[PDB]
């Protein structure tokens, strides 16, 4: 599976990256979706599923593994990962997938609040490595999303 | 408009509602138009159309829309029907599948099966033999030809039956029976027929539909926009701006006329919430109390004030000349305490200044040490506790006594000249959650098709998350404690005794300057000290989301007590406990957009999951459909102008104007009205808003989505009229005073809708108009809101729903000098004026005529357009037409 | 017996239309080689010969 982004230089003119998680044997007929809280937790929702006679419910089938940072003069930053943030960078409770019999998740973070929450310029200048990350219970896999922001 | 059709595709229409003849009659029509059929041939091309198309029958859940299991057959070459409508050029065929008809024809008459194809109307719709038949004869479920077999169908086959008894079926083994169809490509007139229909059929589950749609809930203005540089994103990312309509479809026909939808709207935001928060109360035992401190109440924008309460076991509180009188007491394990309520102001007052209508104490069980509640009464035996106030001028000091049990004890509060409240600033996990109601009935059944607002004006509830930590310090006799709630907030307890209790807690209300002192979180931390076999200290607090009205603080709801523990086997310990903690704000409607604004829930960030519910037959769609709130700023496109444009009274300046934002009616030549009920939703009633299609505004009771709730007659009926006199506009008329109620195609009417308080619109938006040189403008104040009959753009082809709006507004505009100077009766025709429903006509004397021009400035009708465009300067746009400079 | 398999495929998994199908070859498990078909039997003195 995958995680990624709509472009690695997203200009500052929109102030939210949707993170795109395509996942093949994730997904359902539409719609199904994905709760993400507490830890980015994958509470895979898919209520409109039925296999002969019986009904969908929660499945706890993933979360978002980290946001980290690289900052390298020699130094890997793994970030200490706070949970507030954490969930609240990802706080949506449905994200619905796109094609059918295909996982097509629609996620997002967007610019100005990590902006607001770094206390920096709302599209003027900001970058860092900003490489998110998702763990999918799917098949027990570490999917990464990795982006830089251009001024304009 | 929906569902959408594609070049040679198959959809369908199932015929019912109020007046429906027999429920179970499915229209099955195939797109004609990509050849010319006559009736010298109709027989022919209706049978190889007929030959080509595959009706499939699905079994699945009542909840679902994913594919269990599905089976073909065939329409038959003998003893079919085939019917072809000229007008709307299109092959149809009535198949009949629920109980009473399923192998039985009937008879459709022509005037209501014209509700769904209007062709009807005007060209009778062929049949075989090359005749013209009035009526159409529905083709039996039973007579259709099995694909696989080459035979007809058997009369016991299960989804024959399962048609048959639909409703005792689907209710007992919640086995669902869904009918589709499709067109096998093939070639005929050197064009190509193929598709698929989108559920469209005799009755789907209630859900959103998503096939094969990529979002499911989308808006078609959305579609056509002007995307700069989002455009990595264009069908990728289902926005939709400010307080505009998102269009849904519900399939839902498990009752017949018209049905209301109750909406649930659940708004989360990337980032955590700064929330600056007053107090507005603060009760404590009389020793966990300051001996001193100082104090002053903060008016609220209700009328509601700041107040301490004051809990001990005195019968009263003595400050020397002063005495304070039970304002509530409470007992607990035969145990008595008086809660005391008094607002530090200007004067003592001994009447009651303001009222807590309901406010839970919570306190840890004595052999259990599990939280119990229970409501303080007064002297009176009454559960509204009266607040008085105690104080004088600034720099006074008044020194309450009172007893904690035995130990009398004094706290001495100076009244300061300015507000000394204690506000909390505090990062917190926040999000919204809205209701909303809308009366469906439209002529496209299984689909519901309406749309929904981003931001209805209802009581929203603001939930949230955070922590309750609790640390303490224990010994064999008495132990003392400290707690720590909402992140930043801290409360006291004393050491307390053997077998004792000490009481702490806060009232907080937004400290933003819109709904403070108007939504509250209650907390009433009991503590308790006991020993049993190891030195216990327990904690017990109750969660009660607050409001204000009439300076009356009344409860809307309580949630679930918590508690804590701290176990010491040692005499001296040092013991903690954690829990989670529940904010919850249930804003007033008139502001709970604007505290949507406050709290940061609203903007570029947010994103809005979408729930559903039947209000009539009681279905919570499982389906949760979501979008996203955006703002994207308006914009400007001239061109250049002809004179030609300006000289005959037939041709005009068309001007270019972009703000999708302004749209809060997305279907030309639409109206709608609004009321404000308790509507029913989950397994609780909310107030939200009911909207109701048409253009009268009503008076409903009762309580909705039961045989209570009764829609009484028309309190004002609002009719888009022509109005005498110079020109002939058409404008709105009726009572104005219910312009709140209403909305229409008009962006100069719809800021009503939701920010309109004490009778005057908060929002100001939609198109405006000046003209020079001669000083004309428009809105004017001598004419009301809703004076044109403004109608928006059309939705285009690439746009799921076409024919419903359009974020480009093209103007339609006469400038001239010939009428002005004219006279209508006592009338003076000078300046600008409203004709016809889009057009604009500016007239100018003699000596104004060269140069004269209009300005058009159009504004969102949005708040959040408005707050987030303010610095870029797109929040508004404006260009002008002028008379040219020609030779 | 023998067995025979395929490798398979995510789709067939995911929408409740796909399924997997699995070749088992026993010829011997056969009592009854007629679909919706079934058959009683009861132990009688039956007449043959003489």
């Amino acid at each position: 599976a995958n995680l990624y982004f709509p472009s690695s230089t997203t200009p500052l003119y929109q102030l939210s990256v949707p993170l795109y998680l395509s996942e093949p044997y994730y997904g359902s007929p539409l719609p199904t979706y994905i709760g993400l809280g507490t830890n980015g937790t994958s509470l895979w929702n898919s209520p409109n599923y039925v296999l002969f006679g019986v009904s969908a419910v929660q499945q706890y089938l993933g979360f978002i593994k980290s946001i980290s940072v690289t900052l390298s003069n020699g130094t890997t930053v793994v970030i200490p990962l706070t949970t507030s943030n954490m969930q609240t960078l990802f706080p949506q409770l449905v994200g619905q997938e796109l094609q059918a019999c295909n996982g097509t998740f629609q996620f997002g973070i967007s610019i100005t609040g990590l902006e607001k929450l770094l206390n920096l310029n709302v599209q003027q200048l900001n970058n860092s490595i900003l490489s998110v990350t998702y763990h999918d219970y799917v098949t027990g896999e570490t999917l990464t999303a990795t982006t830089k922001l251009v001024a304009l | 408009l929906t569902p959408p059709v594609s070049a040679g595709g198959i959809q369908a229409y199932l015929l019912t509602g109020s007046g429906a003849p027999a429920s179970g009659l499915v229209l099955f029509v195939v797109n004609v138009s990509n050849i010319q059929v006559s009736s010298s041939n109709v027989t022919n091309v209706i049978s190889t159309v007929v030959s080509n198309i595959q009706i499939n029958a699905k079994t699945e859940n009542a909840q679902t829309g994913a594919t269990t299991g599905s089976v073909t057959v065939r329409f038959p070459t003998s003893g079919y029907n085939a019917y072809y409508d000229s007008v709307d050029k299109v092959v149809f065929v009535v198949v009949s599948f629920l109980y009473p008809y399923t192998t039985t024809s009937v008879n459709i008459p022509l005037s209501y099966l014209s509700k769904y194809l209007p062709g009807l109307l005007t060209a009778q719709p062929y049949d075989e033999t090359g005749a013209q038949v009035t009526s159409v004869s529905s083709t039996p479920f039973g007579s259709l030809i099995d694909t696989s077999t080459g035979q007809q169908i058997l009369g016991t086959n299960p989804v024959l039956t399962s048609y048959n008894s639909y409703t005792t079926q689907a209710n007992t083994n919640m086995q669902e029976g869904v009918v589709s169809g499709t067109l096998t490509s093939f070639t005929l007139g050197g064009q190509s027929f193929s598709g698929s229909t989108v559920p469209v059929i005799l009755y789907a589950p209630f859900i959103f539909s998503n096939s094969p749609y990529q979002a499911g809930l989308y808006n078609p203005m959305q579609v056509n926009g002007n995307l700069g540089s989002l455009s990595s994103e264009a069908y990728y990312h289902p926005v939709i701006w400010g307080r505009a309509l998102i269009n849904t479809t519900l399939i839902d026909t498990y009752a017949s006329g018209s049905v209301p939808f109750t909406f649930q709207l659940n708004y989360s935001v990337p980032g955590p919430l700064t929330i600056n928060m007053a107090q507005l109360a603060w009760i404590a035992s009389i020793n966990n109390l300051p001996t001193s401190f100082t104090y002053l109440s903060y008016k609220f924008s209700n009328g509601y004030e700041s107040f301490l309460g004051i809990i001990s076991n005195s019968t009263q509180l003595t400050a020397g000349a002063l005495t304070i009188n039970p304002s509530g007491n409470f007992t607990i394990n035969g145990k008595k305490f008086y809660v005391y309520l008094l607002v530090v102001g200007s004067t003592n007052s001994t009447t009651p200044v303001e009222y807590v209508t309901k406010l839970v104490v919570e306190y840890p069980s004595s052999t259990n040490f599990l939280p119990q509640g229970v409501t303080v009464t007064t002297s009176s035996n009454k559960y509204t506790l009266p607040v008085y106030e105690i104080g004088g001028p600034a720099g006074t000091t008044i020194t309450l006594t009172g007893n904690w049990y035995s130990t009398p004890y004094t706290v001495q509060i100076t009244v300061g000249s300015t507000p000394t409240l204690t506000n909390y600033v505090s990062q917190i996990l926040l999000k919204a959650v809205a209701y909303e109601g809308i009366n469906v009935s439209t002529t496209q059944s299984p689909y519901y098709s309406t749309a929904i607002l981003s931001t209805p004006p209802s009581e929203i509830s603001i939930t949230g998350s955070s922590t309750i930590t609790a640390q303490g310090k224990l010994t064999a006799t008495s132990a003392s404690a400290t707690v720590n709630l909402l992140t930043n907030a801290t409360l006291t307890y004393e050491n307390i005794p053997l077998t004792q209790y000490s009481f702490n807690g806060i009232i907080v209300t937004p400290g933003y300057a819109a709904i403070n002192g108007t939504t509250a979180m209650a907390y009433v931390i009991g503590a308790l000290y006991n020993k049993t076999s190891d030195y216990v200290l327990s904690f017990a607090g109750s969660q009660e989301p607050m409001q204000v009205m009439n300076n009356n603080l009344t409860e809307v709801t309580t949630l679930a007590p918590f508690g804590l523990t701290l176990l010491a086997p040692s005499v001296p310990a040092t013991e903690t406990g954690t829990s989670p903690l529940q904010l919850e704000f249930f804003t007033v409607p008139s502001t709970s957009y604007i505290a949507l604004v406050d709290f940061g829930l609203w903007g570029n960030l947010t994103s809005v999951t979408v729930s559903a519910y039947d209000t009539v037959n009681n279905k919570l769609s499982v389906n949760l459909g979501y979008f996203y709130g955006i703002v994207i700023p308006p914009s400007i496109s001239t061109a250049p102008y002809n004179y030609q444009n300006f000289i005959c009274p037939n041709n005009y300046v068309t001007v270019t104007i972009y703000d999708p934002d302004a749209v809060l009616d997305p279907y030309p030549s639409g109206s709608f009205t609004t009321s404000s009920l308790p509507l029913k939703y989950g397994n609780m009633n909310i107030t939200g808003a009911v909207i109701f299609p048409g253009s009268s505004v009503y008076n409903p009771s009762g309580v909705f989505g039961y045989s209570n709730f009764n829609k009484g007659a028309a309190v004002t009926t609002f009719t888009y009229t022509a109005q005498s006199g110079p020109f002939s506009p058409v404008a709105l008329t009726g009572n104005t005073n219910y312009l709140s109620q209403y909305a229409d195609n008009n962006p100069t009417d719809n800021y009503y809708f939701i920010q309109t308080v004490n009778g005057m619109p908060v929002l100001m938006g939609g198109l405006s108009i000046v003209a020079s040189p001669v000083s004309a403008s428009l809105p004017s104040s001598t004419s009301s809101p809703g004076f044109m009959y403004l109608l928006p753009s059309a939705a285009q082809v690439p746009s799921p729903l076409p024919g419903m709006a359009t974020p480009n507004y093209n103007l339609n505009i006469y400038i001239t000098y010939k009428i002005d100077g004219a006279t209508v009766g006592n009338n003076m025709i000078n300046g600008l004026y409203v004709a016809s429903q889009n057009t604009l006509i500016y007239v100018v004397p003699n000596g104004s005529f060269v140069g004269s021009n209009i300005k058009l400035t159009y504004t969102t009708t949005d708040y959040a357009v408005l707050h987030y465009f303010y610095s870029t300067g797109q929040y508004k746009v404006f260009k002008t037409v002028s008379v040219p400079n020609v030779t």
